[PDB]
């Protein structure tokens, strides 16, 4: 979504993020994700990948590379080498 | 996390 292209815009969507979820808005927004307003469902502004069921210790960048490795925002921020590693390529 |  076009209005979620900035980190600050994505941070504003976490207004009603449930406080019990063990991952923080700053981590999520940095990795491209904004809150869609249901449970702990987030989506990437670039690739539209959705992630939910966040667990203690999850790193949103690693999860983004695990499930949505072709995302261009992810590749530009973290690099193809990182994404390849998370996909089991060295 | 899990994808959708
Ligand atoms: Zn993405």
């Amino acid at each position: 979504n076009l209005s979620m292209q900035t980190h600050a815009a994505r941070m504003r969507t976490f207004m009603y993020w449930p406080s019990s979820v063990p991952v923080q808005p700053e981590q999520l927004a940095s990795a491209g994700f904004y809150y869609v307003g249901r449970n702990d469902d987030v989506k990437c502004f670039c690739c539209d990948g959705g992630l939910r069921c966040w667990e203690s210790g999850d790193d949103p960048w690693v999860e983004h590379a695990k499930w949505f490795p072709r995302c261009e925002f992810l590749i530009r921020m973290k690099g193809q080498e990182f994404v390849d590693e998370i996909q089991g390529r060295y | 996390a899990t994808p959708f």
